[PDB]
RNA sequence: CCUCCCGCUCGGGAGGAGGCACUCUGGGGGGACUGCCGGCGAUAAGCCGGAGGAAGGGGCGGGCGACGGUAGGUCAGUAUGCCCCGAAACCCCCGGGCUACACGCGCGCUACAAUGGGCGGGACAAUGGGACCCGACCUCGAAAGGGGAAGGGAAUCCCCUAAACCCGCCCUCAGUUCGGAUCGCGGGCUGCAACUCGCCCGCGUGAAGCUGGAAUCCCUAGUACCCGCGUGUCAUCAUCGCGCGGCGAAUA
């Protein structure tokens, strides 16, 4: 066996947790021991900025959130066990990344 | 510093800024007692938001009132240890933490020569510094008059404080009057109501204007 | 104490005050306040001790750190000019060296017709980039070097 | 002996508090109560302890770790959990209630904290507009 | 500066005493558990309020004047 | 019964600074106080002092932390330089009284270099520290 | 200082607002001072004063006052 | 349980095992609604006061700006009606100009010292940004920086040190040890290249200014006042713009 991590990232909320809860639901069950979808941060992006194009009198100004929140797993299964469980849909926008280690 | 350790074994006990007891004064006054925190404890800094209510700051310590009335002159530039100031000027051009200071030194420099608690040269400072009448230039009914208005317990404080805490600013003015002095040396001649208090000139004038307009 | 005066005379016959060693050679055109202390380390003196409490023998161990700096010790970006006009490797400045030194490269540069002398002359910072309204409400920089 | 893990927070002064028996230890992020510099905002610390009594703080290991920007931010951590460290402990409504009637900074942290600098009209500071002169 | 409730909220409850006045009480809670289920929850705060009047046309429909 | 740890800093430098000029192995080089000193001084003082405090402040440090580096011993002082009516900012210490001071202690074998990159206290370091500080913690309780 | 004569004055009910810059708040009074007791008089009291406050009289001769008032 | 130090042998501290308690992270749920109690009000709406409570009567801070108008602002961001140019009002290039100044004003920074300066020591944050990019740590250099080199495309590493603070020491109110303009020199750094026109470091130089007329601006609480901190754009010009936390009020 390979300790697996699946280190997941998503741009919107509600994108991210239904992968989390479906990937931590269908490993459950078959060869795998799984450690918990762990949160880490949201790296919330700031960009911060002029909106008028005069730059004239008083200039209401924009602020802009990017959130990119990264959900995270360990998981002891194979690599055809790991396949198995990256078969789901993804909304569209979540990145998930493999590191394999023994 | 060995002193300065004792200034924390002597306020536990309880007192303020290390060796004043809280209960060497009295308010005689019953009307400035409600209006003053000599009866509470030990620290001014407390940060324990005023004005919030109607009367959120008359429960404000004595000298938590003094400290930022003390504190009050302040624009724009920048302080830092460099070589860097004022940007906490001839009064706090800048915070109520380098003030905290000077009000301890004063009480230290009031409490040398008279030898008192100073939180009863003080509060008998405060009582004295506060005229009893003002005019204000108060028309009604379209009609201008200049009119007797007696001051109020809480308005009367407030002039007192900041009369003490505007007339050793004048003084302190590049001057060997330390704010630490020019305040300890301001705060025993108002409590003796002397004629050296820019403090009890303004206090007397603001009566007697008040009293020939009436 | 070594023998009260109240005026010892320092650096020729330019005068020694009583306000403190180290603020009363900075006067003297040539030692500032970082250099003066440089020759209270060779010379051997107390820094901090009032100006004038100097017997006649510590005013000759001065004179002498001042002619030749760069003989007792004294780095060569620690010294006043380090590498001087070319040719010179370092030397020491003082009341009438300072002000030929400086008077000679600009009396040099007017004769080059440079954007540097003219620019002394006619009233103007030559990197300090605006004249366009500063020394302002009549006012003046006073340039180089003293109006007290 | 006993276990109580408490919290005190004031102006993201964060205190992490311990309340177990032994004698008389006071830690500070580790050091001793004795290594501040300010007299100030140690005597802060100080007021709940003799509000109670000696008696309850020499019996009692207080380790603390507060983690906040403020030196009287620290203090006044350190104020808020003390005091909820020793109504835990004895119990009764004595220490909580003689708490309050003194003042509500021992018991009550803040409802707010502090606010964002509003975009504003190119000048420096939440609450300003640059100066005007054009009438 | 000044407190009114909005006339969405008071629409709502009015009606909602009307079809079943029984149903509902002197608690704040219980009302509140019925009114979720009954309209729509298009948020927390409001879904507080809106319960917040129902029990105030409860006190009034004993007095006699129910406006 | 002590360490660093119980013992206040103002305290525990002068009692540090005495046992730098006393064992006597740490002393002041000529060329780090003269002009090769740390930013822009005031005045420069003629101190012994002053080099007995840069380098015991350079014990407590090493105790605190594992690999502390030249980097952040220079940017750990406080203090700043003029730029004109800009106003000041951050800039970091002088090199010399750190690179030297340091490699003073390292000869003595109150630090040394580990294997992993940084410094460390040696036995010989934490030991004349705890000694000190229970000389220091034992006099502050006496001193009312 | 001579007392004058200190002629303690609590106020019984604060009836509105007076001055242009609204700086007065009349306030009607009533008296326990041992020469007169009881006497009600309308005076201009300024700064925050609450019902039951107390307000030192300067003179006993006074009453300034105009009214109106609330629709 | 284990390694290190110290010890008055009572006891204090670090490391790693070990443990997810705590802080925290981000997803979800409850809690505040004039519900209750008194007074004012038409017993209605609503306002005031009270208790319990972490928090209260728009809780608090943002985003959220109708039909329109000033022929407001921008065709020199783009989109676009009309007109005009056609070795040119095109195109390529180097160099110079926008950074010229006797002066006038606007917006700001820095500042006129003892609530101070040096020196040293100690206790403290947060948003963020980081691959020709942040740069541990080690070394040389006085330093600016250079040489070597770990980790890091990120809760796991780096910028990073907060600054205000306080305690002791030296200094002892003068245009000064204030203040830093102006000028000589030595020196780094980026780019082809910083004289015009960069910033820093060191030594020398050391200007006006010692609290400001008429007049006038900003803001109402975790705010102002105050102190540093980051980021954008980005080699380099930041006393700017946006944004963060630390101290923490007056009057209404």
């Amino acid at each position: 066996m390979q300790k697996a991590r699946i280190k997941i990232a998503s741009t919107n909320v509600r994108s991210l947790d239904e992968v989390a809860n479906q990937i931590k639901q269908i490993a459950e069950r078959t060869g795998v021991r799984m450690s918990g979808p762990i949160p880490l941060p949201t790296k919330r992006i700031r960009i911060t900025t002029r909106k008028s194009p005069d730059g004239e009198g008083s200039a209401t100004f924009d602020r802009w959130e990017l959130r990119v929140h990264k959900r995270l797993i360990d998981i002891e299964a194979d690599e055809r066990a790991m396949r198995q469980i990256m078969r789901i849909r993804v909304p569209e926008d979540v990145t998930i990344e493999i590191e394999l280690i023994s | 510093a060995k002193p300065l350790n004792e200034r924390f074994f002597i306020p536990h006990e309880i007192k303020v800024m290390g060796r004043w007891s809280t209960e060497d004064v009295e308010v005689r006054d019953p009307s400035l007692k409600p209006y003053i925190n000599l009866e509470p404890r030990l620290l001014p800094h407390t940060h324990g938001r005023h004005a919030k209510k109607h009367f959120g700051k008359a429960n404000v310590h004595i000298v938590e009132r003094l400290i930022n009335k003390i504190m009050r002159s302040g624009g724009s530039h920048y302080k830092v240890a460099g070589h860097f100031m004022r940007r906490e000027h001839r009064s706090l051009n800048s915070k109520k933490v380098k003030a905290y200071e000077v009000v301890k030194e004063a009480f230290k420099i009031i409490e040398q020569r008279t030898g008192k608690n100073p939180i009863q040269v003080l509060v008998w400072a405060i009582e004295n510094a506060a005229p009893r009448e003002d005019t204000t230039s108060v028309m009604f009914g379209g009609i201008r008059y200049h009119v007797a208005v007696d001051i109020s317990p809480m308005r009367r404080l407030d002039v007192a404080l900041r009369n003490i805490a505007l007339g050793a600013s004048a003084k302190c003015y590049r001057n060997k009057m330390s704010f630490a002095e020019a305040l300890a040396e301001e705060i025993i001649l108002a409590a003796n109501k002397d004629p050296k208090s820019y403090a009890y000139s303004k206090k007397l004038e603001i009566e007697r204007i008040a009293e020939s307009s009436r | 104490m070594a023998n009260f005066r109240h005026i010892v005379r320092v650096a020729g016959v330019d005068l020694d005050g009583n306000k403190q060693l180290r603020w009363a050679l900075t006067a003297i055109k040539g030692i500032g306040i970082n250099f003066a202390t440089m020759v209270c380390r060779v010379a051997g003196l107390d820094p901090f001790m009032k100006a004038g409490y100097l017997t006649d023998e510590q005013v000759k161990k001065i004179e002498e750190i001042l002619a030749d700096p760069v003989a007792h010790g004294i780095p060569r970006w620690a010294v006043n000019r380090p590498k001087d006009y070319e040719t010179g490797r370092d030397l020491h400045l003082i009341t009438a060296k300072l002000d030929m030194a400086i008077r000679e490269d600009i009396m040099r540069l007017r004769r080059i017709r440079a954007y540097r002398g003219i620019r002394h002359e006619l009233g103007l910072p030559v990197r300090g980039q605006r004249t366009r309204s500063n020394f302002r409400r009549g006012q003046t920089v006073g340039v180089s070097r003293k109006k007290k | 002996m006993r276990i109580i893990q408490t919290t005190g927070k004031r102006k993201t002064a964060i205190a992490r508090a311990v309340i177990r028996e032994g004698k008389g230890r006071v830690r500070i992020n580790g050091k001793p109560v004795e290594i501040i510099e300010p007299e100030i905002a140690r005597f802060t610390i100080l007021e709940p302890l003799i509000l109670a009594g000696e008696e309850i703080w020499n019996s009692v290991d207080i380790d603390v770790k507060v983690e906040g920007g403020g030196f009287m931010g620290q203090a006044e951590a350190a104020r808020m959990a003390i005091a909820r460290a020793l109504v835990e402990w004895t119990g009764d409504m004595s220490l909580k209630e003689k708490f309050m009637k003194y003042d509500r900074t021992m018991l009550v942290g803040d409802p707010r904290r502090t606010e964002p600098h509003k975009p504003n009209r190119s000048t420096k500071g939440p609450r300003a507009k640059r100066q005007k002169s054009y009438r | 500066m000044g407190k009114i409730r909005q006339g969405f909220i008071k629409r709502v409850a009015r009606e909602l005493v009307n079809k079943y006045p029984n149903e509902f009480t002197t608690d704040f809670e219980h009302n509140k558990k019925k009114v979720q289920e009954l309209t729509n929850v298009t948020s927390k705060k409001i879904r507080n309020r809106i319960a917040g009047y129902v029990t105030k046309l409860v006190r009034m429909k004993m007095e006699g004047k129910i406006l | 019964m002590a360490t660093v740890y119980d013992v206040p800093g103002d305290l525990l430098v002068e009692r540090v600074a005495q046992r730098l000029k006393e064992i006597p192995e740490i002393k002041p080089p000529e060329w780090a106080p003269f002009v090769k000193t740390g930013r822009h001084k005031e005045r420069l003082p003629e101190q012994e002092d002053w080099w007995y405090y840069r380098v015991a402040s350079i014990l407590r440090r090493v105790y605190l932390d594992g690999p502390v580096g030249i980097e952040r011993l220079r940017t750990y002082y406080g203090g700043r330089k003029n730029r004109g009516h800009a106003p000041e900012k951050f800039y970091k210490a002088g090199g010399s009284i750190i690179r030297k001071a340091l490699q003073q202690l390292e000869a003595a074998g109150f630090v040394e270099k580990v294997p992993g990159k940084g410094r460390v206290i040696t036995p010989k370091g934490r030991s004349f520290l705890d000694k000190i500080a229970t000389e220091l913690k034992k006099e502050l309780e006496e001193i009312i | 200082m001579a007392e004058d004569e200190g002629y303690p004055a609590e106020v019984i009910e604060i009836i509105g607002r007076t001055g242009t810059t609204g700086d007065v708040t009349q306030v009607k009074v009533r008296i326990l001072e041992g020469r007169d007791k009881g006497r009600v008089i309308r005076r201009n009291v300024r700064g925050p004063v609450r019902i039951g406050d107390i307000l030192i009289l300067r003179e006993t001769e006074r009453e300034a006052r105009e009214i109106k008032s609330r629709r």
